[PDB]
């Protein structure tokens, strides 16, 4: 479903209604067709790591680059993203504060393990930017180390204790993890205070519905499997 | 038709200063303000001593400093009073990220434009008058409709820098061409008007051009790739005169004989260096990328990787003449700086030269009549520096008991040393490796001598 | 110092013809026998119709036929008689073997060599004026000295042609230089002032250029090279205009008034033709891969792969605006010579876009003025050209019912046709493709009329 949100963002379709259009089929169903930054969690790409080199290791390299595809789509899943912010604040980040709400793999979880959020932020991080993290679960000091290798976090990575202090004069607001409360921030508060023009990348479609109110505030918002 | 009465220019560089300093000489009505956030500067240029150094350029500035010329720290307030705003901060290339060596860095323009519609109210005309990526003046434009204001009306333009540092002077009272782009609609036409008419003060009309936008954007970059194209297509052709025994100084005057192809640039060495050439290159390559044109983009890789080839090629002809092996062998590098005439160093292919040689564990000892030693020793480094790196305070202390002379700098006095006297304390068998071209005509007498001569484009 | 009175040229092609007719004009005192194998270029020679045609050549051979200047199929008398030997047969890219497709055929050049030493004695000098691989001099000598005789002395020359069909005369006249190339040893410097004085007649001796005769071979090659180096360059930049916005057309103007860059050869298009540029590319590429020089060689492939994607581009944006399907579609092409001005087709771009458009299945209606309609068939054949290609005596013909327009070659009636009266027999939506920046101008003309009109370098 990453992958078919890319082709939507290129052709005008719409990832969910996608999604949704296939999951109605009893054959394929409705689970796990939810488009995001990717998958993260201590399983999954862990057990598909595993399942490649069984099948390095017996002699069967077109099963391995089979699965092998599943991890680099989510690999591009993430870096294409992170691109699309870059892109969008003009390829130059040094120095640019960003607002990333949203650290743990998935909502309701202090777990980070190998979240999305981490390697948004480093991608950011080797950008030079002053990166402002909030999550209401994540222990402060384990984002700290899964940042880590040092004096780049040091530089780069400030940690906000609420989301508005975060969101004071960035540039722009990233969602990385679908918790609910964000849905429910006053965004009229934080566009007066960002610096201008101000974006909104969600990338857990936890905004879908709120378009046209964020973009008469005069937020510029764009999402995963949505055309600019 | 708007007239513009006020300039401020922000940037106290090779570009700003000059360009400001003969507009206010040629346009005695128009206040000219140059700015610049570093104190050491604006106090330089108010000072009796210039920061920079340009033939003519004093006498211009001694012109026109307390009539319509100004130089000030006082960005804000100079943005507030003036008609038209150059931007001129440099645009250095991505040392990390997303284009990294390759890409330019939009940081200070953005924050000039940031600054710009801060301070500013009414209409003014906004110029990015340094080297810019395509399309760079639709992020200006971006910041400021994100920033408007009531009666705010900021039209931005572009009109870039065409002077060779060194000759800056001649090459803006007497330009081969004045670019200016504008948005294709009536309000943008206006604005280039109103930029015209500053420069119709001492440019002729008929050597002014208009084009949109994005044209002169890209005009800029092409044009220094088409220039660096030339010198990597005949040092290409250099190498097939080595190996064939023709010579490249009569192949490029019989190609540079054609009227449609002319003889400028057309000189062989051993590589082209500069601030410019490599930088807008690799720039216009990444925006190839970027815009999914991988058969251009690799279309002009190759005057980068021909000039990186005319480099390391030179090196491993020293390198097997003294046998692959170089450990503790003294070398005189004589020439640093990237061109004769200068102390600039920036892309020297001195540095490269001296740098495979620096593998190969040489004692290098460099000798230029103008680079300050300490930008070589800063030039050289990431210890290695310190073992293998002496720098020579004359030509003779840098060629005594040394088996190879590498010329990488065509500096005039080279052609006039006392090659018997540097023979005699040389290790035999003795070398000079010319780089440039420049003992052209004394062959026979250094072979007499007893020098083994080699030089780019020759036959061995 | 050695005076030559007979000359005798091998090939009465368009190198030779003129070149002899003229020196027979401006050197009276000289006899001029032109040669060929050809009997019937001979006698169209001796003919008040010539074989070829050029402005001017007609009253110039009818001035010097009889008295100075004679054409004749007895090859062994006029080299026996001649004191200057103009070796001037074609070298045809190799067609099968080592160096298919690249390298050049001295089948020819080999042959005249052979044949030049068995009906000849004495001294004479043998320079080679057409275009050739470097080092056919060494073949030639190589010959020579393995076939000698007592009292036999041939002196080897390089005398390239710099003659653009069309303008020969003219560019005889008055050329930009005269290139000749020779041993640089005493006997071999004999033969070059020898070759000079010939030329002293009508030739300033500043724009005579004397090299070693491997520097002259290269820069016949290397000069054609730049020039579609340049092509090339500015159609790398048409392809970045379409993506940004830029005008290619406005940044040329803006490049090209850089006097170090000049204006010439700077008018991007579909792609360069005629049998030269990517002939002698082709042959300086593998030149370089076979002296190991692979860095040179894929510098210089970069000219060709760029002009092959500038047509395939061309072709793609013509097939994806109708829709990825032109199966039966009725498509005009305008323009069939490889420039305008012309019936020559060799390597004409016409031929490139048309198979693409054929490999579509197509319907393609091809119109030219001038080209034959039996050579465009010979063009388009290995059947196919049966199923899909008409060829129109009309231009109205041709876009009656199609859906796009296709110019291809820069022919100046093209810019005056009825486009009014073309729409409205056309499918809708109807497309022109301007492949040669001729409509340029009337844009909001054919807009306002209802065509979608696409060119090179112009963003859609």
């Amino acid at each position: 479903i990453n992958s078919i949100s890319a082709l939507c963002e290129a052709t005008g379709a719409d990832v969910e209604e996608v999604a949704t259009a296939i999951g109605m089929d009893q054959r394929i169903g409705n689970k796990f067709l939810k488009a995001s930054v990717g998958f993260g969690g201590s399983c999954f790409q862990k057990d598909v790591l595993n399942l490649v080199y069984l099948c390095e290791a017996l002699n069967l390299p077109e099963v391995a680059r089979y699965w092998q595809q599943v991890i680099d789509m989510n690999d591009y899943q993430r870096r294409r993203f992170a691109s699309r912010i870059i892109d969008s604040l003009f390829n130059t980040v040094t120095d640019k504060k960003i607002a990333i709400l949203g650290f743990a793999f998935k909502k309701d979880t202090g777990d980070t393990r190998e979240s999305s959020s981490i390697y948004i932020s480093k991608y950011l991080m080797d950008e030079g930017a002053h990166l402002h993290i909030y999550d209401p679960k994540v222990p402060r000091e384990q984002i700290v180390v899964d940042l880590s290798h040092d004096d780049q976090v040091s530089r780069l990575v400030t940690i906000s204790k609420d989301p508005y202090e975060a969101c004071d004069g960035a540039h722009a607001v990233v969602i990385c993890t679908e918790w609910d409360m964000f849905k429910e921030l006053d965004y009229e508060r934080i566009h007066k205070k960002m610096l201008k023009p101000a974006f909104i990348f969600d990338g857990r479609r936890v905004l879908d519905g709120l378009h046209n109110e964020l973009q008469t505030i005069g937020f510029q918002i764009e999402t995963i499997g949505k055309k600019v | 038709m708007f007239e513009i009465k006020k300039i401020c220019c922000i940037g106290a560089g090779y570009v700003g200063g000059p360009t400001c300093s003969v507009i206010a000489h040629m346009c005695p009505e128009i206040r000219v303000t140059v700015v610049d956030v570093n104190e050491s500067r604006i106090n330089a240029w108010n000072s009796p001593t210039l920061p920079i150094y340009e033939p003519g350029l004093k006498e211009v500035v001694e012109s026109c400093r307390g009539k319509n010329l100004f130089f000030s720290t006082n960005i804000d307030d100079a943005i507030k009073e003036a008609d038209l705003v150059f931007i001129s901060v440099n645009t250095p290339t991505k040392t990390y990220g997303m284009g990294k060596g390759r890409a330019a860095d939009l940081k200070y323009i953005e924050a000039c434009a940031r600054r710009i519609v801060q301070n500013s109210n009414g209409y003014k005309i906004v110029t990015e008058k340094s080297t810019v990526p395509v399309r760079a003046a639709e992020s200006i434009r971006r910041i400021f409709d994100a920033n408007t204001k009531p009666n705010l009306n900021l039209q931005v333009l572009s009109n870039p820098e065409f002077l060779a540092e060194g000759t800056a002077i001649k090459d803006l009272k007497n330009p081969d061409r004045v670019l200016i782009g504008g948005d294709e609609t009536p309000e943008g036409q206006r604005a280039v008007q109103a930029l015209c008419a500053v420069y119709e003060h001492w440019v002729p009309r008929e050597k002014i051009l208009t084009t949109n936008t994005w044209s002169s954007e890209l005009s800029k970059l092409a044009a220094n790739a088409f220039l660096a194209q030339r010198i990597s297509s005949i040092n290409s052709i250099s190498a097939l005169c080595e190996a064939t025994g023709a010579d490249v100084e009569e192949v490029a005057t019989a190609i540079g004989m054609d009227q449609r192809i002319g003889n400028k640039f057309l000189k062989a060495s051993v590589g082209f260096g500069g601030s410019c050439f490599q930088k807008d290159v690799l720039n216009l390559v990444y925006l190839c990328e970027a815009l999914n044109l991988p058969e251009v983009a690799r279309y002009w890789q190759q005057v980068i990787d021909m000039n990186d080839y005319q480099r390391r090629r030179f090196a491993s002809r020293i390198i097997d003449s003294l046998f692959n092996t170089v450990t503790d062998k003294k070398i005189a590098i004589l020439g640093f700086a990237f061109k004769k005439d200068t102390g600039d160093t920036r892309e020297s292919s001195s540095i490269y030269i001296s740098k495979y040689l620096m593998d190969e564990g040489a004692h290098l000892h460099i000798y230029d009549p103008k680079v300050p030693r300490e930008q070589i020793v800063v030039d050289l480094s990431h210890d290695q520096v310190s073992r293998l790196v002496t720098i020579s305070k004359d030509p003779y202390e840098a060629c005594d008991g040394a088996h190879a002379v590498v010329i990488c700098t065509e500096w005039d006095m080279f052609k006039e040393l006392d090659y018997e006297r540097i023979h005699k304390k040389m290790l035999k068998p003795a070398f000079i490796f010319d780089g440039r071209r420049v003992l052209d005509g004394l062959h026979n007498e250094l072979q007499t001598i007893g020098f083994q001569i080699e030089t780019i484009g020759k036959k061995v």
